[PDB]
RNA sequence: AGGAAUUCCCAGUAAGUGCGGGUCAUAAGCUUGCGUUGAUUAAGUCCCUGCCCUUUACACACCGCCCGUCGC
RNA sequence: GGAAACCAGAGUAUGGUUGUGAAACUUAAAGGAAUUGACGGAAGGGCACCACCAG
């Protein structure tokens, strides 16, 4: 439990555990340029 | 044809191809000191280029 | 009118029950039709009742409506009439939320935004149905940032629940100017699964039919069950080269609920699909893509 | 309840043997249906 | 040119000469 | 009792007040429902800032040709 | 006399196998099409708590 272990002990323990759900994606310039490429291709083809 | 091409003598590789004039180019010559050349074509114009920077 | 609305809903649910029977009834018909068209033994499951299928097949013609689909019944006037969208917020909105609701009006052609005061949730749905409002949007906020979105189709249409992730508004960006406000072209990308076809339909029918030469572009892009909303206008400087300038808000969506009823019927409507996060394989599964 | 469960078990093995026995008979009937294809148009 | 496709469409066009009522009984007989 | 600038708002609307819930997402000094009391001004023009379109169903009546450039 | 005789088959589904240079160079439509193409001005009709007016 919490009382037995010293304070802030787990910060250096390097334990292994699992996460419930996927983390939200992070927006970056590389995503923006890739997404603009998809729109640009469809505009040229007029594939509305 | 309107293009002008720069080639390396060591291996015969084309560095660049430029639009240059709007008609056939008539004459070409480098400046003596550096890699800058002058060109003339049937488009009433004279242009100079930097062979290193392709500009 | 109240009796009419109750009467129509029972017809809507009743037709939904037999859509599976009619698809099964139809599918066995072509196998017999294929069996007669190319001389081959009729399948033994169709060996009985084969003549009955032939009589109905001979009755079959272009005049009949055909097999019923619940999606078509919900979105009956999707093409023929332009949608009418009403946008409202939760009670006691923040300053930044009232900015966000002001922007969604400009995004959707013909949308109107009304002040939410002390109006109960039930009364809004009643008023919207009376005046022919096609779609209703409700938006939530947390600490000045919008966090939830609900899209409801008023004539007993599906209700879709969304949560926003990365919201950037035009009011943050200085000196943008004014929007094109024309009827937009829609770009839908990444929706591959059957449910993905369902969700993209709800988002598409919020918009009217645009013109051919319209320069306004709205993009819904799906990447790992997260839908990206982007708004662009393009100018053709010359052939094969196009410039894109971004206008309008930028935000992400995550669907977790679709209910058959309207947002006045949380207590009675069935759930078409829900996101279940506590399944053992929840982290490693996606639903909008195949 | 225990009796009824045991009765279902006999039926499952019974239906399993029923399928195999009819399988030999079915192929002979299938051969007859081939002849009806060639005479389907004629009469 | 496939006879099996050709034979049937010839057969269908042949029956129509008899009449609509004769169509029903012959098509019933076929199935 | 909160300057310069700047944001929002037309009827049970603005504003004040209390009482619940935590609902398979989001939410803890936050988030959402429910009710009570309930206003001032406005129902119209393109003057500024802009947006969407146009300038080729012959009742009566009314009206009677938008302009310019470069290419082929 | 006719076998307890006589003689000596289709459907789906899941997998496999197969069926002299265009760059080292070029965003000038590899250098286009056009009686069919590319732009600009003015005027008229509407509209907006992304504009005025009154609060
Ligand atoms: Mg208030
Ligand atoms: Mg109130
Ligand atoms: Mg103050
Ligand atoms: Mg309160």
């Amino acid at each position: 439990t919490a009382q037995k272990r010293p304070e802030n002990s787990l910060l250096e323990e390097t334990l292994h555990f699992d996460h419930a759900v996927r983390m939200a994606p992070v927006i970056t310039e590389e995503t923006t340029l890739q997404l603009e490429d998809i729109i640009k291709q469809r505009i040229r083809d007029q594939a509305w | 044809d309107r293009n002008v091409k720069i080639w390396g003598l060591d291996f015969g590789d084309c560095h660049k191809s430029l639009f240059a004039h709007d008609d056939s180019v008539m004459y070409l010559q480098f400046v003596p000191k550096s890699h800058l050349f002058f060109t003339a074509g049937k488009d009433h114009k004279i242009k100079q280029w930097d062979a290193d920077k392709f500009e | 009118m109240l009796r009419r609305e109750a009467r129509l809903r029972r017809e809507y649910l009743y037709r939904k029950a037999r859509e599976e029977a009619q698809r099964s009834a139809q599918e066995r018909k072509e196998r017999l039709r294929r069996a007669l068209e190319e001389n081959r033994l009729i399948p033994t499951e169709l060996r009985r009742e084969a003549l009955a299928l032939q009589g109905s097949l001979e009755f079959d013609d272009a005049g009949g409506e055909g097999v019923t689909s619940h999606v078509d019944d919900e979105y009956r006037w999707a093409g023929v009439e332009d949608p009418k969208v009403m946008i409202t917020t939760s009670r006691d909105p923040s300053s930044r939320l009232k900015m966000f609701a002001k922007e969604l009006k400009l995004v959707f052609p013909g949308a109107q935004r009304m002040n939410r005061g002390r109006h109960e949730v039930g009364a809004l749905v009643r008023a919207c149905k009376a005046n022919g409002v096609t779609d209703l949007l409700v938006v939530h906020e947390h600490r000045g940032t919008p966090v939830g979105l609900i899209v409801s189709h008023l004539p007993f249409g599906p209700t879709a629940y969304f949560t926003l992730c990365n919201v950037v508004m035009r009011h943050d960006i200085p000196d943008l100017g004014t929007m094109s406000e024309a009827k937009p072209h829609l770009i839908t990308h990444g929706f591959s699964s059957r449910l993905g076809k369902r969700v993209s339909d709800i988002l598409r029918y919020l918009f009217p039919v645009p013109k051919d030469d319209s320069h306004r572009v709205i993009t819904f892009a799906n990447q790992d069950d997260y839908i990206s909303f982007r708004h662009h206008v393009y100018k053709k400087t010359d052939h094969r080269n196009v410039e894109l300038t971004e206008v309008g808000p930028r935000f992400e969506l995550k669907l977790y609920m679709i209910r058959l009823g309207t947002l006045e019927q949380e207590a009675t409507a069935d759930v078409e699909w829900r996101w279940h996060p506590y399944t053992n394989t929840a982290r490693k599964r996606v639903f909008l893509s195949t | 309840k225990e009796h009824f469960r045991a009765k279902q078990k006999e039926e499952e093995e019974k239906l399993k043997r029923q399928k195999d026995l009819r399988k030999k008979l079915f192929r002979i009937q299938g051969q007859k249906e081939r002849r009806n294809q060639k005479s389907s148009l004629k009469g | 040119f496939n006879l099996e496709k050709a034979r049937l469409e010839v057969h269908r066009f042949g029956i129509t000469g008899y009449g609509k009522g004769k169509e029903r009984i012959l098509e019933q007989e076929r199935a």
